[PDB]
C-alpha cells in the first residue's frame, strides 16, 4: 500500500550572507576630461557590463622576454572576468545606486534589519564622494540628492514620517584617527582655539567611556559608552553632521588633495515604536553603520611627509588588518582575530556576525592602476562566502 | 676610462674591505697612497696619494666606524665616508621609501663630485644584499635614480643570494622578490652568490671548517680583481665591460651569468698537484665548484666566457677549448653556434696576506649561462610563497606603503622570468 | 640610538637594580663616576644607554617610579644607588596596597605628570630615541598599575618608537598574596594593544634552574634576578656592540613577530652550567645550541617540547665561525623539524655579535617563541574564573570600583589571546 517518501535535513545558520556592490570611479568635471581623451574610455581595459555584472581588465599583451603582469590573455579573450552581484559605473547616479542598493534596503531596515556600509579601493578614488557627496544646485537644498548620508537622511524624514509612528532619530559620529575614538557632535569647547583661564582647571579632559563593552548576549554586537545621539526634527539640523564632516581629518597629497586622511564609524539607530494588533509594542530598530574609509595610499606614489607617514601607514594598517579578517572568514578559522584593530572589533557585528551589510568597491580606472585594483580584487573575489544570519527587532511585553 | 664602486648594506660594505685591500695590493698601496705609474678607481691628490672611487652607504653608524677608525681609514676620504642615522632594520619598505629618501640627496651629490672627475666613465658596480633591507631597499631606490642620471653607463651588481637551506633572517625571501623585479626593470647585469657552495669550497678546496665573512668574501674579492682590475692592464686579448653587453648577454634580459673560479688551492696542495691549462678548465665544469647551489647538467650552456690570468698560451688553450667540447656532458644550446669568448690577460692573481689560497700561475673566472639557476631561482621563491599564503610579516611594509598588488606583481613576473630561461632551447 | 629605562614594582625596581649592576660591570664603571674600562667598544658606543653633562659623574638615563620610599631608599642606601643622581627618583609617600586598581587608577594619578615631565626632561635631551625599557611586576600593583598607565601615555607621546617591557609572569608555586590573578589579568588589557612586545619570564621555572641545572642551594632574589639580568643585557648587544650579523631590536621585532599580537617571548641562556662542571666540559657551538632543545633551561615554566616553535632567535656572543655556526643551527632544524612551523622555512634567526661577555669566551642568548608559552596564562585565567564566582575579596577594589565589564573583557582578552597559538600550533 505504501511507498518511501525520503527526506532531507536543513541548516538554519543562515544563507543570506552578504551583498557585494562595485561602484567605481568615474563621471567628474575632471576625470572624463583625461580618461576618455587619450586613453580608452570609461572601462578601457575593464569592459563594463551591468546585467550579468561581469567585468574583465587587461593590459597590452605582447611577447615580453620577461613576461609582465596581465599577459595572461589569448588570441582574442577577456581575462580575470570578476563577475559580481551588481557592478556600477560612472553613469550610476545618486538616485540609481539608491534605487538598487540603498532605497530598497531602507524599507527593509525599518522593521529591525541592521546594516553596515563601507567602501574599499585605491586612494583618491571616491570613498568620500560615495558616502558624503555634495548637495546639488538648489536655492534651498531641502536635503537634496547627494552621497549616501543626506539622501538617507532625506528618507529619514520620509519613511519614518510615511510610517506615521513613534520614531526616534539617533545618530552618533565617532572619528577613527590613528585607532582612537573622537566625537565631533560634542560641544568641542576644548577642541576649538579658545583661551583657558589664568588658573587652569581643565586643560585636558579624558571623559568619554571609549572602551568596548562586550555583553556576550549574542556574539559580535558592539557596545560603547557615552555616545551622543542626534535628535533633529527636520533636515536643517544635519549641518552638525556637516560639522563632523568639516572637522574630519583630511590630507593634501600628490595622489589626491580631496582624499580624507582619517575615517569614521557613523552609526544609525532608527528607534521606531508602534503597537501591533496583538496589543504588543514593537521596537523596530534598524542600524545603518555608515562607515566611511580613507584611501589605501601608495605612500611612495604620493611622496608623503613624516607626519603624513604614520597617518598613511595606519590607514594602510587598518585596511591590511581588514584583509586579515577576510581570509579568516572564508577559510572558517576558529578564533578569527578581531582584537588587533578596534575597527575589526567594530566589525564583529557583521563580518561573521548576524545582520546584513554591503561592500562598495570604488577602484581606479587608469592603466597604471590595474594591479592596484588587483589588491582590491583580491578581497572582492573573497567577499562572497561570509556567513551571517539576519534578524529583525521587536519588543516583548 | 674609469670605474666607480658602490657599497650598500652591511653585506656590500664588508665586501670592499677585502676588495680594496686587494686593490691596495694591485699597486703596493700603503694607507697613504704610495704607488708608481693608473686611473680606473683612482683620483689623484697633489701628493700623489690616490683615493678610491668608492661609495659608502650605511644607514647605521656602526659598520663605517669599524672602517674609518680602523685600518685603511686615511685612504678613504670623508667625501666617501657617508653614513646614516638609523637603519631600515631589514626593511625593504624603509630602505626604498622611508629612510632611503634621507641620505639619497647626499650620495647622488657625491656622484656629481666624482663622475664629473671621470674622463670617459666606463661604468660602475653595486655591492649589496638580497636579504638586508638596506641592501634591498636602497638598491631599489638608487638604481632607478641612476638610470635617470646615467642611462648610458654600466650597472653591475655583485649581489649575495641566500641559500634555500642556510638562511640568517626570516624575511630574506620576502625581501628579494620585491627587490629584484624592480631591479630587472632597470639594472644592466646582476650576479648571484650563495654561501652554500662557498662553504663547499671551504671544505673541499680550502679544506677549512672555520671561515669568516672575510674569507667567504676574499674568494669573491679575488674574482672582481680578475673581472675588471686586469682590464686596464694588457695581456694577449684584453676585454672591457662593453664587450659583454650584447655579446655575453644575447638578449636585453638574460643578464644573469654564473661566475666560477677554478684554482682554489690550500697551501699544502701545491705538491699533490702540478697545475696546467687543461686541468683548471676541467675544474670549471664541476657541479661542485659552481659557487651557487646549482647543477649545470640539468640545464644548458647558452654562453661560456673564459677570462684568464697569468701565463697562458692560447694554443694550449685551443687544446682545452677543443677538449671540453669533446668531453662534454653539457647539453649545449641550439642558438649559440660556438661562441666561447676568450679573455687572456697577463697578470697572475695576487696572494692575500693572511689568506688561504696559494700562488697559482693561472686563474680562470668563467662566466657561463644556464637554466640550472632557474631552478635555484624558484627554490627561494617557494620560501616566499608560503609566507604570502599565511600573510605573515606583512604589517611592516604595508605600514610604509607596500601593496599586496606588488606581491601578485613581483612574484608572478619573477615566476614568469623563470619560465623565460626555458625559452632558450625551444625553437630549433 | 638611545634607550630610556623605567622601573616599577617591588620586584622590577630590584630586578632593574641588579641589571645596571651588570651594565656597570660591562663597561668598567665606577660607582662614583670615573671611567675605568679599557675597551674602545665600551667607550665608542656609550650613547646607547648613556647621558653626558659636566661633573665627572656617571649620570643615568634611569627614571625610577615607585610609591614606596624604603625600596628605592635601600637602592640608594646600597651601592649602585650613588651611581644615580637624585634628579630622577620620582615617587610618593603612599602605600598602593599592591593593587592594580590604585596605581593605575588613583594613587599613580598623583605622580603621572611628575614622571612624564622627567621623561620630557630626557626624551627632549635624547639625541635619537630608540628604546623605552620598562621593568615591573604582574603580581603586585605598583608593577602592574603604574606600568600600564605609562604605556597609555608614552605611546601617546611617541607612536613611532619601540615599546618593550620585561613583565614577570606570576608563579602558581611560590607566592604570599591572594589577589595575584588580578594584577596579571588586568595588566593584559593594556600590554596587548599598546606595547610593541613584552617578555614572559616566570619564577616558576627559575626555582628549578638555579637549584638543579646550576647546582645551587637556595633560589635567592639576588640571584634569581641575576639570571634574568644577564639575559636582559644580552638582548641588544648587536645594537650596542659590533657583530657580523648585527641584528636590530626592530629586526628582532620584525623577524620574531609574524603577527603583531603574538609578541610574547621567552629568553634562554646558553652556558647554564654549575661551577664544578667546567672541568667536565669543553665549550663549543653544539654546546651552546644544546640548550636550545632543553626544556629546563626555558626561563618560563613551559615545555618547549609540548607545543611547537613559531619563531626562534639565536643571538650569539663570541668569535665564532659561520660554517660551524650555520650548519649546527641547520642540524637543530633537521633534528626537530616537527617542533616548528611549515610556512616559515627559516625557523631560526641567527644573530652573531663579535664580543662575548667577560668571563666567558663563548656565549649566546636563546630567544624562542613557541606555542606552549600560552600555558602559564591558563594557570592564572582559571584562577581568575575561580576568583569571579564567589567574587572573593572584592571589598578591596569595590571602593575603587573597577567594572565587571572590564573584568569579563580581560578574560575575553585572555580567551582570544591564548587560543590563537593553537590555530598555528598544530
Ligand atoms: C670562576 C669564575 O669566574 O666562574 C664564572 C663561571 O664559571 C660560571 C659558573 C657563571 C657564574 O654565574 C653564576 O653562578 C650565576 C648564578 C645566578 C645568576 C647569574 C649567574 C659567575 O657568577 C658569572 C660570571 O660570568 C660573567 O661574568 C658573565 O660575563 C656574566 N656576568 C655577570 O653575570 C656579572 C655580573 C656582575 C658582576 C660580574 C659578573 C654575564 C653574562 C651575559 C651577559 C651579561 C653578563 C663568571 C666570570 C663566573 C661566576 C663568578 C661564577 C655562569 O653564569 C654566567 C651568567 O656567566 C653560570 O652559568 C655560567 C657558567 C660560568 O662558567
Ligand atoms: N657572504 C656574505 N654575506 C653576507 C655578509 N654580510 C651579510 N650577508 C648577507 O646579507 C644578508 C643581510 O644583509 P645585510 O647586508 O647584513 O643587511 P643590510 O643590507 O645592511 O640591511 P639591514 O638588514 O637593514 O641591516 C644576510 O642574510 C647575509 O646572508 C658577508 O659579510 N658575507
Ligand atoms: N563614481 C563617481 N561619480 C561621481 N564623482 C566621482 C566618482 N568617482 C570619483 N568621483 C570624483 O572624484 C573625486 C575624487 O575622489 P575623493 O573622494 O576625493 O577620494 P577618496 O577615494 O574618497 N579618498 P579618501 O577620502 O582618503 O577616502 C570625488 O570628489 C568625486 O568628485
Ligand atoms: N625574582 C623576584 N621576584 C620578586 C621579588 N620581589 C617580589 N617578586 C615577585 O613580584 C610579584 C609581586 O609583585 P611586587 O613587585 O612585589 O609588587 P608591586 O610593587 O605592587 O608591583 C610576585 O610574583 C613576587 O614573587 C624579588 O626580589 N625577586
Ligand atoms: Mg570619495
Ligand atoms: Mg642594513
Amino acid at each position: 500500500n505504501n511507498s518511501n517518501e525520503l527526506d532531507r535535513k536543513r541548516s538554519d545558520a543562515g544563507e543570506s550572507n552578504i551583498q557585494v556592490v562595485v561602484r567605481v570611479r568615474g563621471q567628474a568635471p575632471n576625470e572624463p576630461k583625461r580618461t576618455a581623451p587619450g586613453i580608452l574610455t570609461t572601462s578601457g581595459p575593464r569592459c563594463q557590463q551591468i546585467d550579468v555584472a561581469i567585468e574583465a581588465p587587461q593590459v597590452s599583451s605582447s611577447s615580453a622576454i620577461a613576461s609582465t603582469s596581465n599577459l595572461v590573455q589569448e588570441s582574442a579573450t577577456r581575462q580575470k572576468s570578476y563577475h559580481f552581484d551588481q557592478v556600477f559605473g560612472p553613469e550610476a547616479d545618486q538616485g540609481m545606486v539608491y534605487q538598487d542598493v540603498v532605497g530598497p534596503i531602507l524599507e527593509e531596515v525599518m522593521s529591525g534589519y541592521n546594516c553596515t556600509i563601507f567602501a574599499y579601493g585605491q586612494t583618491g578614488t571616491g570613498k568620500t564622494h560615495t558616502m558624503e557627496g555634495d548637495l546639488t544646485s538648489q536655492m534651498g537644498t531641502y536635503s537634496s540628492e547627494a552621497g549616501i548620508i543626506p539622501r538617507s537622511l532625506y528618507r529619514l524624514f520620509h519613511t519614518l514620517e510615511l510610517s506615521k509612528e513613534d520614531y526616534s532619530v539617533k545618530a552618533t559620529f565617532i572619528e577613527l584617527y590613528n585607532e582612537e575614538l573622537r566625537d565631533l557632535l560634542s560641544i568641542d569647547s576644548s577642541t576649538s582655539s579658545a583661551e583657558p583661564s589664568s588658573s587652569a582647571t581643565a586643560t585636558k579632559e579624558p571623559q568619554h567611556a571609549l572602551r568596548m563593552y562586550d555583553d556576550a548576549r549574542g556574539k559580535g554586537v558592539v557596545i560603547q559608552g557615552l555616545e551622543e545621539v542626534a535628535l533633529k526634527d527636520a533636515a536643517h539640523g544635519l549641518s552638525v553632521l556637516r560639522r563632523g564632516s568639516q572637522k574630519r581629518q583630511i590630507a593634501a597629497t600628490n595622489c589626491n588633495e580631496q582624499s580624507s586622511r582619517s575615517h569614521s564609524v557613523f552609526t544609525m539607530t532608527v528607534f521606531i515604536k508602534d503597537k501591533g494588533s496583538r496589543g504588543e509594542d514593537v521596537l523596530k530598530i534598524g542600524k545603518l553603520n555608515l562607515v566611511d574609509l580613507a584611501g589605501s595610499e601608495n605612500i611612495g606614489r604620493s611622496g608623503a611627509e613624516n607626519k603624513r607617514a604614520r597617518e598613511a601607514g595606519m590607514i594602510n594598517q587598518s585596511l591590511l588588518t581588514l584583509g586579515r579578517v577576510i581570509n579568516a572568514l572564508v577559510e572558517k578559522n576558529s578564533h578569527i582575530p578581531y582584537r588587533e584593530s578596534k575597527l575589526t572589533r567594530l566589525l564583529q557585528e557583521s563580518l561573521g556576525g548576524r545582520t546584513k551589510t554591503c561592500i562598495i568597491a570604488t577602484v581606479s580606472q587608469e592603466r597604471a592602476n590595474i594591479e592596484e585594483t588587483l589588491s582590491t580584487l583580491d578581497y572582492a573575489l573573497r567577499a562572497k562566502s561570509i556567513k551571517n544570519r539576519p534578524e529583525l527587532n521587536t519588543r516583548m511585553t | 676610462r674609469e670605474c666607480i664602486s658602490i657599497h650598500v648594506g652591511q653585506a656590500g660594505v664588508q665586501i670592499g674591505n677585502a676588495c680594496w685591500e686587494l686593490y691596495c695590493l694591485e699597486h703596493g698601496i700603503q694607507p697613504d697612497g704610495q704607488m708608481p705609474s693608473f686611473n680606473t678607481f683612482f683620483s689623484e691628490t697633489g701628493a700623489g696619494k690616490h683615493v678610491p672611487r668608492a661609495v659608502f652607504v650605511d644607514l647605521e653608524p656602526t659598520v663605517i666606524d669599524e672602517v674609518r677608525t680602523g685600518t685603511y681609514r686615511q685612504l678613504f676620504h670623508p667625501e666617501q665616508l657617508i653614513t646614516g642615522k638609523e637603519d631600515a632594520a631589514n626593511n625593504y619598505a624603509r630602505g626604498h621609501y622611508t629612510i632611503g629618501k634621507e641620505i639619497i640627496d647626499l650620495v647622488l651629490d657625491r656622484i656629481r663630485k666624482l663622475a664629473d672627475q671621470c674622463t670617459g666613465l666606463q661604468g660602475f658596480s653595486v655591492f649589496h644584499s638580497f636579504g638586508g633591507g638596506t641592501g634591498s631597499g636602497f638598491t631599489s631606490l638608487l638604481m632607478e635614480r641612476l638610470s635617470v642620471d646615467y642611462g648610458k653607463k654600466s650597472k653591475l651588481e655583485f649581489s649575495i643570494y641566500p641559500a634555500p637551506q642556510v638562511s640568517t633572517a626570516v624575511v630574506e625571501p620576502y625581501n628579494s622578490i620585491l627587490t629584484t623585479h624592480t631591479t630587472l626593470e632597470h639594472s644592466d647585469c646582476a650576479f648571484m652568490v650563495d654561501n652554500e657552495a662557498i662553504y663547499d669550497i671551504c671544505r673541499r678546496n680550502l679544506d677549512i671548517e672555520r671561515p669568516t665573512y672575510t674569507n667567504l668574501n676574499r674568494l669573491i674579492g679575488q674574482i672582481v680583481s680578475s673581472i675588471t682590475a686586469s682590464l686596464r692592464f694588457d695581456g694577449a686579448l684584453n676585454v672591457d665591460l662593453t664587450e659583454f653587453q650584447t655579446n655575453l648577454v644575447p638578449y636585453p634580459r638574460g643578464h644573469f651569468p654564473l661566475a666560477t673560479y677554478a684554482p682554489v688551492i690550500s697551501a699544502e696542495k701545491a705538491y699533490h698537484e702540478q697545475l696546467s691549462v687543461a686541468e683548471i678548465t676541467n675544474a670549471c665544469f664541476e657541479p661542485a665548484n659552481q659557487m651557487v647551489k646549482c647543477d649545470p647538467r640539468h640545464g644548458k650552456y647558452m654562453a661560456c666566457c673564459l677570462l684568464y690570468r697569468g701565463d697562458v698560451v692560447p694554443k694550449d688553450v685551443n687544446a682545452a677549448i677543443a677538449t671540453i667540447k669533446t668531453k662534454r656532458t653539457i647539453q649545449f644550446v641550439d642558438w649559440c653556434p660556438t661562441g666561447f669568448k676568450v679573455g687572456i690577460n697577463y697578470e697572475p692573481p695576487t696572494v692575500v696576506p693572511g689568506g688561504d689560497l696559494a700562488k697559482v700561475q693561472r686563474a680562470v673566472c668563467m662566466l657561463s649561462n644556464t637554466t640550472a639557476i632557474a631552478e635555484a631561482w624558484a627554490r627561494l621563491d617557494h620560501k616566499f610563497d608560503l609566507m604570502y599564503a599565511k600573510r605573515a610579516f606583512v604589517h611592516w611594509y604595508v605600514g610604509e606603503g607596500m601593496e599586496e598588488g606588488e606581491f601578485s606583481e613581483a612574484r608572478e613576473d619573477m615566476a614568469a622570468l623563470e619560465k623565460d630561461y626555458e625559452e632558450v632551447g625551444v625553437d630549433s | 640610538r638611545e634607550i630610556v629605562h623605567i622601573q616599577a614594582g617591588q620586584c622590577g625596581n630590584q630586578i632593574g637594580a641588579k641589571f645596571w649592576e651588570v651594565i656597570s660591570d660591562e663597561h668598567g664603571i665606577d660607582p662614583t663616576g670615573s671611567y675605568h674600562g679599557d675597551s674602545d667598544l665600551q667607550l665608542e658606543r656609550i650613547n646607547v644607554y648613556y647621558n653626558e653633562a659636566a661633573g665627572n659623574k656617571y649620570v643615568p638615563r634611569a627614571i625610577l617610579v615607585d610609591l614606596e620610599p624604603g625600596t628605592m631608599d635601600s637602592v640608594r642606601s646600597g651601592p649602585f644607588g650613588q651611581i644615580f643622581r637624585p634628579d630622577n627618583f620620582v615617587f610618593g609617600q603612599s602605600g598602593a596596597g599592591n593593587n592594580w586598581a590604585k596605581g593605575h587608577y588613583t594613587e599613580g594619578a598623583e605622580l603621572v605628570d611628575s614622571v612624564l615631565d622627567v621623561v620630557r626632561k630626557e626624551s627632549e635631551s635624547c639625541d635619537c630615541l630608540q628604546g623605552f625599557q620598562l621593568t615591573h611586576s604582574l603580581g603586585g600593583g605598583t608593577g602592574s598599575g603604574m606600568g600600564t598607565l605609562l604605556i597609555s601615555k608614552i605611546r601617546e607621546e611617541y607612536p613611532d618608537r619601540i615599546m618593550n617591557t620585561f613583565s614577570v609572569v606570576p608563579s602558581p608555586k611560590v607566592s604570599d598574596t591572594v589577589v595575584e590573578p588580578y594584577n596579571a589579568t588586568l595588566s593584559v588589557h593594556q600590554l596587548v594593544e599598546n606595547t610593541d612586545e613584552t617578555y614572559c619570564i616566570d619564577n616558576e621555572a627559575l626555582y628549578d634552574i638555579c637549584f638543579r641545572t646550576l647546582k645551587l642551594t637556595t633560589p635567592t632574589y639576588g640571584d634569581l634576578n641575576h639570571l634574568v639580568s644577564a639575559t636582559m643585557s644580552g638582548v641588544t648587544t648587536c645594537l650596542r656592540f659590533p657583530g657580523q650579523l648585527n641584528a636590530d631590536l626592530r629586526k628582532l621585532a620584525v623577524n620574531m613577530v609574524p603577527f603583531p599580537r603574538l609578541h610574547f617571548f621567552m629568553p634562554g641562556f646558553a652556558p647554564l652550567t654549575s661551577r664544578g662542571s667546567q672541568q667536565y666540559r669543553a665549550l663549543t657551538v653544539p654546546e651552546l645550541t644544546q640548550q636550545m632543545f632543553d626544556a629546563k633551561n626555558m626561563m618560563a615554566a613551559c615545555d618547549p617540547r609540548h607545543g611547537r616553535y613559531l619563531t626562534v632567535a639565536a643571538v650569539f656572543r663570541g668569535r665564532m665561525s659561520m660554517k660551524e655556526v650555520d650548519e649546527q643551527m641547520l642540524n637543530v632544524q633537521n633534528k626537530n623539524s616537527s617542533y616548528f612551523v611549515e610556512w616559515i622555512p627559516n625557523n631560526v634567526k641567527t644573530a652573531v655579535c663579535d664580543i662575548p661577555p667577560r668571563g666567558l669566551k663563548m656565549s649566546a642568548t636563546f630567544i624562542g617563541n613557541s606555542t606552549a608559552i600560552q600555558e602559564l596564562f591558563k594557570r592564572i585565567s582559571e584562577q581568575f574564573t575561580a576568583m569571579f564566582r564567589r567574587k572573593a575579596f572584592l571589598h578591596w577594589y569595590t571602593g575603587e570600583g573597577m567594572d565587571e565589564m572590564e573584568f569579563t573583557e580581560a578574560e575575553s582578552n585572555m580567551n582570544d589571546l591564548v587560543s590563537e597559538y593553537q590555530q598555528y600550533q598544530d
